[PDB]
């Protein structure tokens, strides 16, 4: 035995052992989102082993939750969370096609195949099954319509899949019609999104979307107007924390002879009003501060009617003057000497009103010189629903940003995935000899997710999927079209239909960035064959 | 059980007064409709089959209206 | 700081009260737990659930009746449920499942009504005036002719769905070794003779039926023995085959030489006197039931006389039947009023175990039989005697008339039911129509039980078989294997009325204990 | 509140995967010891175990599986020792890789388990016709086909290097019994000697055993000797009932002493006026019981084990005669042609030789305690392979072969059969391949490259074609001198499958407490 090294709590496991404990601990983290995905799918509850619940249908989100114990469990978290940095959507299923790739290719070096064989008979899989999606997502460029077809697909095996026509324009509009930017010549929609809010009580479907931001604030006294609408409204976003002043630190106030100790006290103050009314002397309509206003600095900001918002997000400050044209100052001093304050600093709106939305309000910005605000207001049961019904809208957001950013599209539903399934194999499969068995895998490990799209639903779908082969495999043999392919599942009735015909459809990015990503986590993992892992630091526990 | 006991809570501040009611609603709303979860196909046609409800009703929650003068209050 | 709620009057150590109204929902569900559990049991295409004893030992079965005989339960009110199913295997052979299902459905379906506003008192006499039409009415709903008792045509065709409900897909092979261990007993006819012997070695399908029980035993007299005759006579009897020993104090004393000198050979005396006496009287086999004595032993091996070791005080009956002999205390004195004759008693061995038997018979023909189950699991062939014992136990109630009259199993009747039960409450005023119309759809279980087993649509197979009332037969049920709804009429497929009245009963028995109590006032330890 | 507190339930897809991939582990382990590369296991149970045996049953009852689902194939080998000697490891490798090629389907489905059994009840009895066709009784018939058919068996055994020798030595003892045209297969009797080899084990051709002594002036041997199976104590055993012996007068109790000593006397006389030369008995006589016939010439016998004195009399055709006074003439065995006292290892065996007799005993000599026992259970694994290849002269062309063969035939009847039951049938045929798979994995010789070109063979012909690593590459293993009587392969199917659907049959699994 041994001695080898190093005992306890250093340990290694050899080949076999491992390469189990790998897909073991892979089809673990996998397994149980492996529900999830498709329309027949459900969310889940995780409780915070404190009572607290949190419901949701995400795959990335509930993964965290999970707590990833394992350096193969873990590394599919880890690929998870990538896959909302491509996209935003299919984290639930990127995880499957890895976890299926594993499985198979070690069910492969359990039939003595070598990893070094099988790591390439994907790296090669890989590269045709996208030369295959040449073909399939390019057809996807030209056909607003497709695009509410997109946002639609991604409110489905979700919570808001039952009022998804209704929410799938809420997030269209607010992104394609008020959420556009350009940082050095390129266009692009919000990829840090668009202020969303959650209402609770109220009705579901009314949801209030709005033609303006939504700053989460409340106004700093109450003698201020709760609203200022009417036209042409003076916005001033300042950074300044104009609140009150102390000295300079390291600068230290010692007095004499004086008998002068007032002739400043009130002199730390006045420089304080005297920025604060320089301010208010150009507009004034509205003043949103990041750090806050001071009591002695509001009544002020209060006498001369302005609404004034004692420390706002910062975050939101910039969207916000970035839409009504002012500019967030962030010190007073512009250029020297100057005090200062321009009407020029100031933005452009229709109306500063402060709503209410069940015991709590906040107030909105509606109209910008530049037409791009939007914020969504949900609204619902309990903070539990609420909650989850912006993980469908982050989720959903997403997958219409990457197809603006990008004209190709791709027929989702499992019509893509089925389509290689057939297509590698059939005519992969040149090479042949042991390469070939290694590819096949790679094919099959694919059907992976059209097959829990049906065991979802608990009728027998044993057969709706075999018919999902025949179809597609149509395409192209065996033994001017019209070409009787690209159709897809219809989850919700079975039995297949073309997926184009229907709103379901895919971002083609999301189909890439998953199908590669799903490939190296695979990789990584077969290449796997000891895995050392000593122990940590130990308490002392000193006998002396 | 401690998402209903949200819902308390959660209709007290829209209306504040359906307090008891909104509870013993959504509760029994579960209790007669549970056997057509098994028996019924899936848990996600009875999610679609609840829009056509909820908006139907509310239309039949509209049709008993009175109008408040705004003494008779 | 306070505060704490005192206690509302005190008891001893401590009890458990319950209001009836909370206990009812709370109980109902307890049922309900068993319930998803026995469904999956129930009918042919279904599923098995293995239980490990609390002695570790390892049970597989599709019984209901069973797996609760395994199943250590806590809940006064679903311990009522289980005594049903287990009060009526003993009773009637099959049915235990339907039980279940019916009172397990009975009590679930009432909660609606005692959740509308009915009182218990009202649910019972609703259920229970439903129990007197729904067993009369399948009194007359039969339309299955009785048909008479003789040889194996009437047996395998109503043994066979009593046990093409379980052990599904070995429904033809297995039947046949019952009928046929049954056609050896010339017909009152007793259930108990037809034991079964199963022993592990090769597939189900290598299993026999022989005239006569087998034994796991070895001819005792040791290389002495014969182990191979040809139409030999018996004799059996219990006495020991030793000396006559004192069944009360007694020993041996000697005064003098002549005596001890002669002692010793006196036995030697007695010993071949007493053997060579039975010896001459024809018998060619002595089957000891009780003791066996070395001393005398000598003699019978030499003659040629077989010697079966003393079985137990129970199976030298069921032994003695096949024989044609009768047993006798006392050693000697053999009358040939009191033997009987045996084919064959060779020992042949099966999974390479020592074994003799009394197979086949020119010949008197043994009114008790065994069926040699050869088997490769210790589990199966175990869950193949109870679907074997449910068989002997079909044969039991077709034997006592005239309980012989067939009825559309398969779901057929109980779905024919739904409706008849029906109209009774359709048309019988008062409060307690709704506590019938609810007793009818409690039926729903057999039908819907079955599609769902097979992966049935089964929102398709209910539709269908209401508009297949058909009143053919019917003439109307679901076959799994194939597609929408089959026809009991063509598959042969009717299970025997007694038991299905049986069933009905004791459901509707048992439901109506667990809706009767109101408070349940459980201790501790 | 039920149920009880506590107890393990696994409702759903739960028990019916985590019993199949559950009881996959021991067929996982024992999936690497068969065929000619085999790999022989060690275990030390609680205590000093220390028992490798290679035989599949002998190997999975030391495992002692606790796991339901497992201890189903601990069971479906038990069986195998029962019905057939040898097979008992490949029944659990199929048994296994049954279940195993049942998950995909299972798992992709949305499939219930009725459909899988039935499914694959049917491919069963349909391999099982296929097998029934190839057994052929007996174009070049000859007393050397069981020879050859144990050659087989022991091949690939911790016997194979000197098999040659353990072939022959196990066909002897079984043609003494007459099994031919029915017979047990207990009469051979299998002794163990401490020191020696495989090589150096004696096949006798009549008895074997040691017995206590108390004098050793006996005749130590004996040509054509007499012998009687008495079954007695003659020392002074007390009678059985409590015997007692009151007394009156002085002069009286010599009278019964020179009684007692007479009773006895008389007893010893007797054996004399029978003329035996060594006098075998099951129980004790020690003292003057030996002094006397040893002063006649005749070895005497310590009681002689229950089922060792019950071999002496076959051999010798004498029979056991619990009586003394009526001993007959005709009841003593004298078959014997030389008995003699030839001391081995530590021991000492009182050998019978010679022949007319039904037990052959033999007297197997081993290196290592734990060896000479691996030698014993590899040739229960022949002796009972050549006694079915007597039954049933039916010989399946083994090696892989008869595996390889029965694929091809349901892989046929599969595809005109398409639809949900295509890839069941297809099943059992792919899984047939479980055998040709590791039984190369484990010797060495691409299996892939091997099947991949054994099936684009066997397939347009070579029936009855296996893998022989002899010469690397495949060839029929009918022309070679491998057989593999009919029963274990036939059998073993029904059998592996037996239970490759009660795992199947499971919903979930309840358990107890202590
Ligand atoms: N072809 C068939 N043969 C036998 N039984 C069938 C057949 N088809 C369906 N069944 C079902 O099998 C019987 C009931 O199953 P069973 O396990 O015996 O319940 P129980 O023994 O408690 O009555 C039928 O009455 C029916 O519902
Ligand atoms: N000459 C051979 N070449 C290759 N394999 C062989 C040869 N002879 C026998 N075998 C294999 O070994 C045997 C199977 O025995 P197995 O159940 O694996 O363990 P054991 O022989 O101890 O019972 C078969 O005959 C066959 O599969
Ligand atoms: F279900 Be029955 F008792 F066979
Ligand atoms: F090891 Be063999 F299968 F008996």
């Amino acid at each position: 035995s041994r001695s080898d090294t190093l005992f306890l709590g250093g340990e290694k496991i050899s080949g076999d052992d491992i390469r189990n404990q790998n897909v073991l601990a892979t089809m673990a983290v996998a397994n149980v989102v492996k529900s999830s995905l498709g329309p027949v799918g459900l969310d889940k509850m995780l409780v915070d082993d404190i009572g607290d619940f949190t419901v949701t249908n995400d795959g990335a989100t509930i993964l965290s939750l999970l707590d990833v114990q394992h350096p193969a469990g873990k590394i599919l978290v880890e690929l998870a969370q990538q896959q909302d940095r491509e996209i935003g959507d299919g984290t639930t299923s990127v995880v499957i096609i890895a976890s299926e790739l594993l499985k198979r290719a070690n069910e492969l070096v359990k039939n003595k195949i070598h990893p070094t064989t099988i790591i390439t008979g994907f790296r090669v899989a890989l590269r045709e099954a996208i030369r295959f999606i040449n073909e399939v997502l390019s057809t996807s460029v030209d056909t607003k319509e497709t695009l509410i077809n997109i946002a639609k697909t991604s409110m489905s095996s979700k919570i808001i899949g039952a009022d998804s026509d209704f929410f799938s324009n809420m997030v269209v509009d607010a992104l394609l019609a008020v959420k556009t930017q350009n940082s050095k010549g390129e266009i692009k929609y919000p990829v840090k999104a668009v202020n969303v809010l959650k209402a609770h009580g109220k009705s579901a479907t009314e949801s209030l979307l709005v033609p303006g931001y939504a700053l989460n604030c409340t106004v700093a006294s109450q003698a201020m107007p709760k609203r200022i609408a009417g036209g042409n409204v003076k916005i001033a976003c300042l950074d300044l924390n104009l609140q009150k002043a102390r000295m300079a630190m390291g600068v230290q106030i010692n007095i004499d002879d004086p008998e002068q100790l007032e002739q400043i006290r009130k002199r730390e103050a006045g420089i304080v009003l005297e920025r604060v009314k320089k301010i208010i002397d150009a507009g004034a309509q509205v003043v949103l501060t990041t750090k806050g206003i001071d009591d002695l600095c509001l009544k002020e900001f209060v006498e001369a009617k302005i609404m004034g918002v004692r420390r706002c997000k910062k975050e939101d400050l910039r969207r916000i003057a970035r839409a009504t044209g002012a500019t967030l100052v962030s010190s007073m001093s512009n250029l020297e000497g100057e005090e200062t304050f321009e009407s020029s600093y100031l933005g452009l709106c229709d109306e500063v009103v402060q709503a209410k939305f069940s015991d709590d309000e906040c107030i909105l910005i509606k109209g910008t010189s530049k037409h791009s605000s939007s914020s969504i207001i949900l609204r619902g049961a309990n903070d539990y629903s609420l909650d989850e019904m912006e993980r469908s809208l982050h989720d959903s957001l997403s997958v219409v940003k990457r197809t603006l950013e990008s004209g190709n599209v791709v027929p989702g539903g499992g019509c893509v995935e089925a389509a290689l399934n057939i297509y590698l194999d059939n005519f992969a499969t040149t090479v042949g000899s042991r390469e070939q068995l290694a590819i096949a895998e790679f094919a099959a490990a694919l059907l992976i997710i059209p097959k829990t799209l049906a065991v979802n639903a608990a009728k027998d779908s044993s057969e709706l999927v075999a018919k999902l082969r025949s179809y597609h495999a149509a395409s192209q043999m065996a033994k001017k079209r019209r070409s009787y392919r690209n159709y897809g599942l219809d989850l919700i009735r079975g039995k297949i239909v073309d997926e184009i015909h229907a709103g379901v459809l895919e971002p083609t990015i999301s189909k890439v960035k998953s199908l590669k990503s799903a490939l190296e986590a695979c990789v990584a993992i077969l290449r796997i064959d000891t895995m050392i892992t000593v122990d940590p630091e130990p308490p002392k526990e000193d006998p002396h | 059980a401690k998402t209903l006991v949200d819902i308390s809570r959660a209709q007290d501040a829209e209306v504040g007064d359906g307090t008891t009611s909104v509870t013993i609603l959504a509760g029994e709303l579960m209790k007669e409709a549970k056997p057509f979860l098994e028996e019924g196909i899936s848990s996600h046609l009875i999610m679609k089959g609840y829009r056509k409800a909820v908006s139907l009703a509310v239309e039949k929650i509209n049709e008993l209206a009175v109008d408040i003068t705004s003494e008779l209050l | 700081l306070p505060q704490n709620p005192n206690a509302g009057l005190f008891k001893q150590g401590y009890n458990s009260y319950s209001n009836a109204d909370g206990q009812i929902i709370k109980s109902i569900a307890a049922i309900r737990e068993l319930h998803q559990m026995c469904l999956t049991s129930m009918g042919p295409c279904g599923r098995n659930k293995i239980i490990v004893n609390h002695l570790g030992k390892i049970i597989i079965t599709n019984d209901a009746a069973t797996m609760l005989r395994e199943l250590d339960i806590v809940h006064p009110a679903v311990k009522v449920l289980v005594m049903a199913t287990e009060q009526q295997k003993i009773d009637m052979g099959d049915g235990t499942n339907l039980v279940m299902i019916l009172a397990g459905e009975l009590l679930n379906v009432s909660e609606k009504l005692i959740s509308m506003g009915l009182s218990a008192v009202e649910i019972i006499q609703g259920y229970n005036m439903a129990r007197k039409f729904t067993l009369k009415e399948l009194d007359e709903m039969v339309v299955g002719e009785i048909t008479d008792k003789n040889d194996k045509n009437e047996l395998l065709k109503m043994i066979k769905p009593v046990i093409s409900s379980k052990k599904y897909g070995s429904e033809d092979i297995l039947s046949e070794l019952v009928s046929e261990a049954v056609s050896h007993v010339l017909p009152y006819f007793n259930v108990d003779s037809i034991r079964v012997v199963k022993i592990m070695g090769g597939s189900l399908s290598n299993s026999t039926v022989i005239k006569g029980m087998v034994f796991n035993r070895e001819p005792e007299g040791h290389v002495k023995s014969l182990s191979e005759d040809k139409k030999h006579k018996v004799a059996v009897f219990t006495c020991p085959l030793d000396i006559a020993n004192t069944e009360t104090k007694g020993t041996v004393l000697l005064h003098n030489a002549q005596e001890m000198l002669d002692f010793s050979k006196g036995e030697e005396k007695q010993i071949d006197a007493m053997m060579k006496e039975i010896a001459d009287m024809g018998v060619e086999c002595i089957v000891a039931g009780a003791g066996v004595g070395e001393l005398a032993l000598h003699y019978l091996n030499r003659y040629g006389i077989l010697v079966l070791k003393v079985p137990s005080k129970f199976e030298l009956r069921r032994l003695c039947r096949v024989c044609g002999a009768t047993p006798l205390p006392r050693l000697g004195a053999p009358t040939p009023e009191e033997l009987g004759l045996v084919e064959t008693v060779k020992t042949m061995e099966i999974g390479g175990d020592r074994v003799t038997v009394f197979k086949q018979e020119q010949g008197e023909i043994s009114r008790t039989s065994t069926i040699i189950l050869r088997g490769a699991t210790q589990n199966n062939l175990d869950d193949i005697e109870r679907a074997i014992d449910d068989g002997v136990a079909a044969v039991k109630g077709l034997m006592k008339p005239s309980g012989g009259k067939l009825l559309p199993g398969a779901g057929a009747t109980e779905i024919e039911l739904i409706s008849r039960i029906t109209k009774y409450g359709e048309r019988t005023p008062g409060l307690l129509q709704l506590a019938i119309k609810q007793f009818a759809v409690a039926f729903e279980v057999v039908p819907r039980t079955l599609a769902e087993t097979a992966g049935l649509d089964v929102n398709e197979v209910l539709p269908n078989l209401y508009a297949a009332h058909n009143v053919t037969e019917p003439g109307a049920v679901k076959t799994d294997h194939l597609y929408k709804g089959v026809d009991i009429d063509g598959e042969s497929d009717e299970g025997v009325k007694d038991i299905r009245e049986e069933n009905i009963y004791d459901m509707l028995a048992t439901k109506k204990f667990a809706i009767n109590v109101a408070t349940e006032a459980a201790t501790t330890v | 509140v039920f149920m009880n507190a506590s107890q393990e339930r696994t409702t759903g897809r739960q028990a019916q995967i985590s019993n199949i991939t559950a009881a996959k582990a021991v067929a996982d382990v024992i999936r690497t010891c068969l065929g000619p590369k085999a790999m022989l296991k060690m275990l030390l149970d609680p205590m000093g175990g220390l028992v490798l045996t290679n035989d599949g049953h002998a190997i999975l009852r030391e495992i002692d599986v606790a796991h339901p689902a497992a201890k189903s194939m601990l069971e479906l080998s038990r069986t195998q020792d029962e019905e057939v000697g040898d097979g008992t490891t490949t029944v659990i490798i199929l048994a296994g890789e049954i279940l195993a090629q049942c998950a995909p389907y299972l798992i992709e489905k949305n499939i219930h388990p009725v459909i899988i059994i039935q499914a694959l009840k049917k491919a069963l009895t349909d391999a099982l016709e296929v097998i029934k066709q190839v057994s052929k009784p007996v174009d070049v018939e000859n007393d050397a086909a069981m020879k050859k058919l144990i050659q087989a068996s022991i091949g690939t055994k911790y016997v194979i290097h000197w098999s040659e020798k353990m072939c022959e030595l196990a066909l002897d003892a079984v043609k003494t019994v007459r099994k031919d045209l029915i017979d047990i297969k207990r009469y051979v009797r299998v002794e163990k000697i401490p020191g020696g080899d495989v090589l150096d084990s004696r096949v006798l051709k009549g008895v074997l055993l040691n017995k206590d002594v108390v004098h050793p002036k006996m005749s130590r041997h004996i040509e054509n000797p007499r012998v009687v199976l008495l079954d007695c104590p003659l020392e002074y055993k007390k009678g059985e009932s409590q015997t007692n012996i009151e007394i009156e007068k002085e002069e009286d109790w010599n009278r019964i002493l020179q009684i007692e000593e007479e009773q006895v006397q008389l007893m010893c006389e007797q054996i004399l006026a029978v003329r035996p030369t060594l006098v075998i008995t099951e129980k004790g006589v020690s003292d003057l019981a030996q002094h006397y016939l040893l002063k006649g010439g005749c070895s005497v016998l310590r009681r002689v084990k229950k089922s060792d004195n019950n071999r002496i009399a076959r051999v010798t055709g004498a029979t056991i005669v619990n009586r003394v006074e009526d001993l007959k003439e005709s009841d003593v065995g004298t078959n014997c042609g030389l008995f003699k006292v030839e001391m081995i290892g530590d021991e000492y065996f009182s050998f019978l030789d010679n022949g007319s007799g039904k037990a052959c005993t033999i007297m197997l000599r081993g290196g290592s305690k734990d060896i000479l026992n691996e030698i014993d259970r590899n040739l229960q694994d022949a002796m009972a392979v050549a006694r079915n290849v007597m039954l049933s002269p039916s010989l399946s062309p083994g090696g892989g072969a008869t595996e390889m063969a029965v694929s091809v035939k349901l892989a046929e009847k599969a595809k005109q059969l398409e639809g949900i039951q295509q890839w069941p049938y297809q099943a059992v045929a792919d899984a047939m391949e479980c055998i040709p798979r590791t039984l190369i994995q484990n010797a060495g010789g691409d299996p892939i490259r091997l099947l991949s070109q054994l099936r684009a063979k066997h397939a347009q012909g070579n029936f009855t074609t296996g893998i022989d690593g002899d010469k690397g590459k495949i060839v029929d293993m009918v022309s070679y001198g491998i057989w593999e009587p009919e029963v274990i392969k036939q059998q073993s199917v029904k059998t592996a499958i037996e239970s490759a659907c009660l795992l199947l049959r499971v919903d979930d699994i309840v358990s107890g407490v202590r």
